[PDB]
This record gives structure tokens, C-alpha cells and sequence, in this order.
RNA sequence: GUGGCCUAUCGAUCCUUUAGUCCCUCGGAAUUUGAGGCUAGAGGUGCCAGAAAAGUUACCACAGGGAUAACUGGCUUGUGG
RNA sequence: UUUACUUAUUCAAUGAAGCGGAGCUGGAAUUCAUUUUCCACGUUCUAGCAUUCAAGGUCCCAUUCGGGGCUGAUCCGGGUU
RNA sequence: GUGAUUUCUGCCCAGUGCUCUGAAUGUCAAAGUGAAGAAAUUCAACCAAGCGCGGGUAAACGGCGGGAGUACUCUCUUAAGGUAGCCAAAUGCCUCGUCAUCUAAUUAGUGACGCGCAUGAAUGGAUUAACGAGAUUCCCACUGUCCCUAUCUAC
RNA sequence: CUUGUGACGGCCCGUGAAAAUCCACAGGAAGGAAUAGUUUUCAUGCCAGGUCGUACUGAUAACCGCAGCAGGUCUCCAAGG
RNA sequence: GAUGGGGAAGCUCCGUUUCAAAGGCCUGAUUUUAUGCAGGCCACCAUCGAAAGGGAAUCCGGUUAAGAUUCCGGAACCUGG
RNA sequence: UGGUGAACUAUGCCUGAAUAGGGUGAAGCCAGAGGAAACUCUGGUGGAGGCUCGUAGCGGUUCUGACGUGCAAAUCGAUCGUCGAAUUUGGGUAUAGGGGCGAAAGACUAAUCGAACCAUCUAGUAGCUGGUUCCUGCCGAAGUUUCCCUCAGGAUAGCAG
RNA sequence: UUGACCUCAAAUCAGGUAGGAGUACCCGCUGAACUUAAGCAUAUCAAUAAGCGGAGGAAAAGAAACCAACCGGGAUUGC
């Protein structure tokens, strides 16, 4: 469902414009989060050991 | 201002005479006729306005081919003399 | 509730455009032979002002290749388009100013306007006073060139398509202040009936979304979903963020 | 001894479901599922003899009411004087 | 289950005029035997002009007043693009 | 949406909206698939969008407190706690606020003050020349508005 | 003074209708003279011009406001101090 | 606002040059002759819509109870043939 | 439910028409002076502006004047706002009722608007108000019980014939 | 070259036919609400009123893909 859109609307494109337009909407500081939850979860475990 | 001055303003009509009827009712910016519904081929009649129909039916008019249908029956449409 | 404004508009009975004074289409010219195969040259007979529009059009005469005529096209004019110009239009045109060369021909950095989206729609892209279409990259093999749009947008379109080649005449419009409710009157009368506008947060509620209350305000959030209907959309329609950017 | 020492401690129709009879019916004739009946309970209406239910109107409307408020008058005189 | 095809369906233009394939004629081209290909394939100092089934060439007619065919203007498929 | 110019437009994305090209079994229709049954049928798996999870967004709707400690810091609530400015203002209940001025006398006016019931920044804040059949206060001139009434003309 | 017009100038993010109709130019189809023509955009001469409206008021009495209503209702001409 | 078309159970709706085989124009040729056949030209594409827009052409004098740029006398002009 | 209205008025379009006399004095330009130069000053010219005083015109602030069974279902008088444009207006034309149009008052849409008018459904319903037509004779009450979205009403028992 | 066939046209071609009215009754489509439920939404009003199409002296239906379960009846319509 997802993939069925960026077909439709975002075949013409290049990746300066697709690194500008998600940084405009914000997905990638979201991305980044998501990544840095998973650095405390083994973070964590290591000031447990 | 909207009763006595307003009404000196009034001088140009919005119906003018009908052909079929000469009712005075044919609008004239919408080119039909508001009683009879003058140019459709069909004659305005509505079963709410049985009054109106009983005021345009059959026989209030001269009926002058239809006076003598009973007549030419009841002799049998003969020909001749 | 009331049928508001902006849903009354697309009846189109006092909304449609004023065109008593228009010119005619300025479309390009259609690309018959001579402009596939080879150029065609017309003649500027004179610039002229459209009524409505910010932009001079350019009447352009070229001769009918197949009887004996003449035929008159009407163009939106490039900044530096004179009258008496010969104008060339066609595959083989040299790239100067004002000829309509397709965009498989002209070469990296090229600045044109009056951009067939299509081959043979007769112009779409960049009409108005002052905006252009700067050739980004072309792609051969399945023959196609990216473009940069005046809103920043890129597309890539077809290279058989045509543009005009400079920006369109008329430039810098927007930057001299109206100064005045006359002023306004006399630009929108010639264009449609969309001014004055009374703002929706001071009507009643019978009028409008925003209407009512004992202080003007506008109640629930004006960010309105695309998935909205007909006399819900008044506001701003899918904003993805609002406010002033600093 | 047919619940709580006595005086309070609780619930119709329709629908669903359970128990009993394993009985009656599915109407051209049978068998088996399924469904419908009979007798006794449960699921609940606290507005508790038991409608399925948010506001606003100073833009307002209708039928009425002195059975009913917002003056005066009347009785009263706490309060006031 | 992944990719192409066109005739259904859809969009657009034109008074449905030059579509596709092949061939000439030039240029590049390296040919490893003879041509593999690829580009072209009448117009750019100038606000003139461009039309009478086209002049010329050629073959007929029955010369006369002229008339017709081919070429000029390469073939093939009738898919308007 | 706000409403010339000048000068600025502080903090908050927790809520309600709006918006993502993120990540992907939680919710999860019809059709389709599988099992059981003699079949009606029942049960499961799978399961699109949207919800749910994760971001952004206040010139979007809006919000801009407490309690301690000691102007300051630390805690809660709920995200952040009213910044620059302005004020008994058309916004201040108490209130005829307090001080000054204006007058013989002022619940009026103006200038200040500010723990402001309940001021405040495009819900726009502050300022502002010119303009106004807008609202308010004072002064000069002027007068039957008044002391206090009288007289004349036409109808 | 009223009015017509000419040459100009200012203004615009406003640059301020269309068609019937008439004329000219380019072109050279065709027709053409010598005992004769060719021309009727030169002059004179001949015939016909159908249909419907046509009076009056246009307002403190002819229109609209229940009316002979101090109301309303478009426009042209405009003497002397 | 018809037609060609396309919707709508339908009264009817859309559209005005559209996915139409959409017509008439002059020269003449023939002088059984009527107007076909010799030809050749052209592709708008119904129609309605202004008594203030565009637009062929008339003035003076006289005349009635009541009409006149309309009648009478004189003097012009335009269109069609 | 089905029809009729933009002759008033709201708005857009098309085509026409109308608007004394003054005041202020914008760009551009000319002459003189000064300056070393940039450029400044003085005197003219010119006639700009959704400028201003003020007629016709358009409107309607106050007297809370007149009138208020009127001249008038909105008028009259004085005082006023505005008066070259976002001006005023004729005719043609477009938009029609949960629809139009609105510089926004729920305003206007034929003296009708917080949903026009006409006819029909329709003799709509009303626990609510009003009325309900001759005489005499005999008998003769109740405002209490129980239940009800019951409290201005019913059912039921009682009282009565 | 000529003659067929198929399909599609044009004629002020030869001859015809349709429209509109009426509409009490008839055959269809479309389709409410007032009202009742002592409120109201399913229901009711009502497969009605209004609207549209189409006939006749009647129309429609009609000679069983019927009713039955009996010792079986026998087109349709109406009481
Ligand atoms: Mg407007
Ligand atoms: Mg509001
Ligand atoms: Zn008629």
C-alpha cells in the first residue's frame, strides 16, 4: 500500500530533492529516534553487565 | 423606501400575450408561456389545478368541428345526399 | 446551513471570466511537417496588451505551406521581442531568442517558456510575466528531458515537446504595491467577479464554517482534511505544517 | 426444619439462553441435522407497573395559563423604622 | 509469480498532409572483402514577393483554338498522427 | 487569517485537528483459501485502506499555573507557564482604587501607580501624521438652554 | 455661454466591442480594334421602391403607487442683470 | 437556442462546431431542352438577440378643428433594374 | 408534492448616457544665482490627486422638528454626508427557494425572508381556548383510592340515573 | 474494363404512418409527507396524493410450468 503510492506520485525524482522533502516533513528525525531507541536498548544491557 | 416610491419604478413588463392562449403570460426573457407552456408541444395542465383545467378544458370554446362528431354518428357517417 | 462562496463559484453564473477584450488563445503554433522536419519562418506584425493577462502578446504571421494564405498565431512575447522580428520555429531553428525550437535540441542550462507538457498541446508551462523553464539534464534513450518549473517543481517530460526559447515579457509586475481598493477593482474587473472578500469569521453561521460566536473567531482547527467535503474545504486544505518559517 | 429471630434488601411483554418432558409440529410420505412449541429458571428496565435520545436561540414562532413568577393593591410584620 | 505486446478501453490534435519500412545522393565510418553501421537527405544579415491541375523535358493525339499520359515531385503498406 | 506606515511578533506539539516517501501485526469487511460435516453451516489462517504505534506542524485551534526552597533555584500539574510592551483602558469585581491636576465644590476628564476578579503580542501587541454626520473632557466666542418670562407675524 | 472639431499632453498590474456592409490593391484568367470596335467606376436619358408604427400626455390630473395621492419615474434645447 | 450526437423511466437535459457522407457559387455549355450533363471555385457550418450600439438615401416654404422631415408646391438624393 | 416570479431589490456581464464655479498646486520643463564638483537655492511654467470648499445629482446625521385615523403602509421641513469617481443611471442579459445573490446587516430575492409566492395533500393534528339552538316534571353528584414520561390528560374504584 | 453481392446513404422520389386533445373508468413507472403510535426513528398513512408514459368502449387477464392431497378438481373475470 505503501509502495503503490511512491509509484504514483514519486517516480520522477532524485535523491536532493527526497532528502529535502523528508527533512521538510520531518520522517527522518523519526528514523534517527527510532535508530538511537535501539542504540539505549543494547545500552541498557551493557551498563546492566 | 420599499412600498409607495418603489412602486413608481415599474413600467417594464415581464409578460407580453401568448399565441396559443393570449393570456398575457408569455415571458419574455424565457421565451415560454407561464399558462399554456407555449412553444413545448404538450399543453401545461397540472391534477393540483383541476379549477385551471375546468377554466381551459374541452367546451369552453367554440368546438367547431366537434359540435357535429354526435351528430354524423348518430347518422352513421353516411355520404351523399 | 447556507451554500457558502466558494461552493456557489462552480456554477459558473457571475463567476465566469470577463473575455470581451481577450485577443484570442495564445497557443503555439501546431506542429504539422515543417516544424518536425525542418524550421518556418513568420514575421512579429505587433505586440500588443491582452486584457486580463500581465504578459504583451506577440502576432506572429507565417505562410500556410500548402495554399495559398497567410496564417496568424498568436504568442506570448519574450522579453527582447521586437516587431519585424523573423521568428523561426521548428527542429532545425537556431537557438535565439523567441524561436520555438523543441527541448530534445537545446543543450544544458537553456532557459525557455511557453512549454508544450505534451508534443501538441500548444503551450502549458511558464505563460506568465516573468517565469521560465530552465532545462535540467536530457535522457536519450527513451527520450525524455528533466525541467525545473517555476514553482521549483521538476518534471520530465517528453523532447519532442516545444518552448519558446527566453522568459516571457512582463516581469517584476508584482513588486510595485496596488496601493489602493480602486486599483484592485480595476485589475479584477477585467479578469473575474472574485473581490471584494469578506472573511468568513464575520459572517453568521448560516454563511460559513468560521461564522458566528460573540467574538470573531474561528472555532475548530483551520487545517481541513483532503478527505473532506464540499462545504467542509474552507480554510487550509492538507496543510502539511503551517505558521511562519524562520 | 420449604433459608437468615421479626419488620427492608428488588423487576412485565418481545428476544436470547439453560433445565425438564425426550413429549408435540415442520401440513404429499419418511430418516437424520436444523428450526418451532409446552413446563420451570436466568440475561433488565433504580424515571424501580418497565421510551432507544445532546445543546442553543437577544432572529424567534404557536396553543394556552393569572392553576405560575417579574409591579401596584390585599393579608402578615421576622427584618427595617 | 515476475516482465513485454496491441486490437478492447482511455486521453489529445488536425480542414485527419507527408506515418512506417526500403531505396537513392553526400559526409563520417573501418572496411579485413564488400560494405558493418550512423548522421543528414533544397529555406537564417533585411517589416518585399511566393496561388491559375507548374515551367521545362518526353510520348501520344490529329493540330488549331489545343487536349491527355509520364517525369519534374523515388518506391512499397492504405494504420490520420 | 490579519488589516496603511513605523516598530516588533516571545515560550509551548501534552490535548484537539492537519500532515508524512516510517514500521508493520495489534484492530482487521466482502470476495477468495483451508479443515470438519451428508449438507445447510461452523471454525480458523490470511487479511486493503483507515484506526492503533512512531515523527512533524502554533501568522493551526489554542494555552501561557501552582508548591516549596532562597531577584533566585527545585519540583509538580498538563506541554509550557505571560516575554517585549500596555493598563481601573471600550478589558479592574472590590471601586466613587491611591497620588497629582483641573473646579468654590467633580462617581466625570487627564497624567501617573500596578499581585492585572479576568492585559498581552497576525485571537495580533505598542505607537501613530492626516481623515471622521463616531464616543468623551476642558477653554474662548456666542446666545431666551436658564434666572423669568414678555411681545409680533402667517396659518 | 452652449456645442462640434483639430493637434497635443496626463493616467493605468484599467491601454478602453463585434458582425453585417462597402472600397482599394496584388494577380493576370478571359475578352478583345481598323472600316472597326471595346468600354456604362464619365455625362445625360427610362422604370420601380412593398409591410407595420405615425394622434395625444409624458406627470402637484393622461404612467405606477386602491385616487385627479406634496411620493416615484430616463433624456435633449436653455435669454438679460 | 434547434440539428448530428450523448444522458434520462420520462416530462426533457447537455452542447453550438461538436466522434456528421452537414452544402451553394459563378462561368457557361446545349440551343430534342430543359437545365442535366462539360467544367472549375469554396468549406462557414441553423436561427434568435439593441425603436440608446453598427447602418444606403430629404430639405425648405405653406396647409388642418385635430396630421406632417409623411399632405401640397418647389428643389434633391439613394438602391435595384 | 408540483409549479410561478430578478417590473422592487442583490450581484456579474453587454451596450448607451450624465456630472457649475472655486481652493491647494505633484512630476516634467524654462530662466537666474551659488558651488571646485556633487548638487543646491530663487522666480516662473505646467496642471497631478480613489485631494479639498461647494451646485445638479446620489444618500439619509440630528432636531429623537412636522405628521402620526398623514399628502404618504416611510412622506414633509430645516440641518446634514458626498459630489470625477470602488461615481450615478437607462435598456438588454444571467443567477430561482434549503436555491440564488450578499464590501456580511441574516441583509435582499415584487409593501412577504432566521427559507418567497401559488395550488394541492388538507376539513393536517391539538391532553389547549371559545361556542353549542324548545318547555315542564322526577331523581341527583364529584374534586377521593390505585396505575400511567402521570401532574391542564386518561384508565380503574367510588358517588348518580 | 464490365457485371454482381453485402453494408451504408441521398432525393419537395411513389404511397403511408406518429405526435396533440380528453383522461370518470383502464395498463404501467415514479413517489411523499401531514396523520396514528397519546413522544419517536421500524411501522402506519400507502405500495396512496402529486409527477411521467400508454389505450379502449371497456381495458386488463385468460385457456395451467394451476389448485390440491380428495372417491380429486379443471381458462380468465365478477358477486
Ligand atoms: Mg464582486
Ligand atoms: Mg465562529
Ligand atoms: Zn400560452
Amino acid at each position: 500500500g505503501k509502495l503503490k503510492k511512491i509509484q504514483k506520485k514519486y517516480a520522477d525524482q532524485d535523491e536532493t530533492e527526497r532528502l529535502l522533502r523528508l527533512e521538510a516533513l520531518g520522517t527522518l528525525k523519526g528514523i534517527e529516534k527510532q535508530q538511537q531507541r535501539k542504540k539505549e536498548e543494547i545500552m541498557k544491557r551493557e551498563v546492566r553487565e | 423606501g420599499k412600498g409607495t416610491p418603489s412602486f413608481g419604478k415599474r413600467h417594464n413588463k415581464s409578460h407580453t400575450l401568448c399565441n396559443r392562449c393570449g393570456r398575457r403570460s408569455f415571458h419574455v426573457q424565457k421565451k415560454t408561456c407561464s399558462s399554456c407552456g407555449y412553444p413545448a408541444a404538450k399543453t401545461r395542465s397540472y391534477n393540483w389545478g383541476a379549477k385551471a383545467k375546468r377554466r381551459h378544458t374541452t367546451g369552453t370554446g367554440r368546438m367547431r368541428y366537434l359540435k357535429h362528431v354526435s351528430r354524423r354518428f348518430k347518422n352513421g357517417f353516411q355520404t351523399g345526399s | 446551513g447556507r451554500v457558502i462562496r466558494n461552493q456557489r463559484k462552480g456554477a459558473g453564473s457571475i463567476f465566469t471570466s470577463h473575455t470581451r477584450l481577450r485577443q484570442g488563445a495564445a497557443k503555439l503554433r501546431t506542429l504539422d511537417y515543417a516544424e518536425r522536419h525542418g524550421y518556418i519562418r513568420g514575421i512579429v506584425k505587433q505586440i500588443v496588451h491582452d486584457s486580463g493577462r500581465g504578459a504583451p502578446l506577440a502576432k506572429v504571421v507565417f505562410r500556410d505551406p500548402y495554399k495559398y494564405r497567410l496564417r496568424e498565431e498568436i504568442f506570448i512575447a519574450n522579453e527582447g521581442v521586437h516587431t519585424g522580428q523573423f521568428i523561426y520555429a521548428g527542429k532545425k531553428a537556431s537557438l535565439n531568442v523567441g524561436n520555438v525550437l523543441p527541448l530534445g535540441s537545446v543543450p544544458e542550462g537553456t532557459i525557455v517558456s511557453n512549454v508544450e507538457e505534451k508534443p501538441g498541446d500548444r503551450g502549458a508551462l511558464a505563460r506568465a510575466s516573468g517565469n521560465y523553464v530552465i532545462i535540467i539534464g536530457h535522457n536519450p534513450d527513451e527520450n525524455k528531458t528533466r525541467v525545473r518549473l517555476p514553482s521549483g517543481a521538476k518534471k520530465v517530460i517528453s523532447s519532442d515537446a516545444r518552448g519558446v526559447i527566453g522568459v516571457i515579457a512582463g516581469g517584476g509586475r508584482v513588486d510595485k504595491p496596488l496601493l489602493k481598493a480602486g486599483r484592485a477593482f480595476h485589475k479584477y474587473r477585467l479578469k473575474r467577479n472574485s473581490w471584494p472578500k469578506t472573511r468568513g469569521v464575520a459572517m453568521n453561521p448560516v454563511d460559513h464554517p468560521h461564522g458566528g460566536g460573540n467574538h470573531q473567531h474561528i472555532g475548530k482547527a483551520s487545517t481541513i482534511s483532503r478527505g473532506a467535503v464540499s462545504g467542509q474545504k474552507a480554510g487550509l486544505i492538507a496543510a502539511r505544517r503551517t505558521g511562519l518559517l524562520r
